[PDB]
């Protein structure tokens, strides 16, 4: 079952990155990516989202994160949170780092993302490895 | 395109350096070549454009060799 | 021993640097610590004795931190 | 199903190594390793083994390959074929390269091995990568 893999990889990414909040995002419909859901999270939810309304958020494909991901690169920023399911600017988040993951047919299917509320985090080189390992394993799983 | 750009370069390299040389192209031969390329890439995704192009050629060549596929 | 020697050094490092400091050791706390160590190692096996010892300490420390486990 | 994973990884190792003959070996009973079976093979069987009698061969743990593997290293040789299910010396084999794989509880559970009848093969550095990638994936699978 796919989210079994998602939640197990996320737990590892969360602990190794020492993030304050982490999530796996999933695009729908397949190959079209008009919407994005949080299908797994670790840590404390940002105040601007609730345990309700974690799914069905529209995807803005002109956002830098979307295009950087399709260039095969990870994305970080201090203020742009494209798929976080709220339009509120959420200044309590100091930092975000994400990588794409691709489904079994190599289609951009979602992201693995870590967030920090504090302003101290480990280097992007270590975050790159943590994220890429999980994307490699999530990329081999299916949807029952 | 919504595709893993490293897989795409890897796959396109295999197509243009090897598969296009297949004497007897068919549905089945394209399905078996893609199944091998995808499974191989999913096993160890390449990370550089240059390495993806390199590895897509080599891997497809080895597939053509070991599978005894009529070229020319 | 019939064990993956890289996992063993990785696991022993986590035990001796962190788990042994747990205030409330129990069956459940040992099962949860091993489940985390094994899943983490299986996700990305380390390849050097030195790195395995390093990564077993760091990973166990992060597990102790992020899980808010009483030390001393 | 475990051998589904075994056969799929073996097919990749065979093609990328360009070996003449390849196999996955499985130890039994678990943790004890008195016997070793070929549970998957690619290419032409050596003449000294048949499609019958590929299982139940005794394991000689004093052989270098066994001890080198438990030291966390790959093994190669021009003349020692410890788990090949025959006592015949089989001089038609010019070269063998193997790596261990470990089950979900990190116990030495078998090997992935490539053989050449010809005397030309690619470097051990490339064989190391091919083998380690497959061992990493086979090490995450279970026995239904
Ligand atoms: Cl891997």
């Amino acid at each position: 079952r796919f989210e079994s893999v998602a939640l197990e990889q996320l737990q590892i990414v969360h602990i190794s990155s020492e993030a304050d909040f982490s999530a796996v995002y999933s695009f729908r419909p397949k190959n079209l990516n008009y919407f994005v859901d949080i299908i797994a999270y670790e840590g404390k939810l940002p105040s601007t989202i609730s345990e309700k309304s974690l799914g069905g958020y529209p995807v803005d494909k002109t956002m830098d994160e979307y295009t950087v991901h399709l260039n095969g690169r990870h994305y970080y920023s201090n203020s742009k949170f494209a798929f976080l399911p709220t339009k509120k600017p959420t200044p309590e988040i100091n930092y975000m780092y994400s990588c794409p993951y691709f489904n079994l047919d190599n289609i951009y299917a979602g992201t693995i993302t870590m967030y920090w509320y504090r302003n101290d985090h480990i280097s992007n080189d270590r975050l790159e490895s943590i994220c890429a390992q999980a994307a490699r394993i999530l990329g081999r799983a299916k949807k029952l | 395109m919504n595709v893993d750009p490293h897989f795409d370069k890897f796959m396109e390299s295999g197509i243009r350096h090897v598969y296009m040389l297949f004497e007897n192209k068919s549905v089945e031969s394209s399905e078996q070549f893609y199944s091998f390329m995808r499974t191989t890439y999913k096993n160890d995704p390449c990370s550089s454009d240059f390495e993806c192009i390199e590895r897509g050629a080599e891997m497809a060549q080895s597939y053509a060799r070991i599978m005894n596929i009529k070229l020319e």
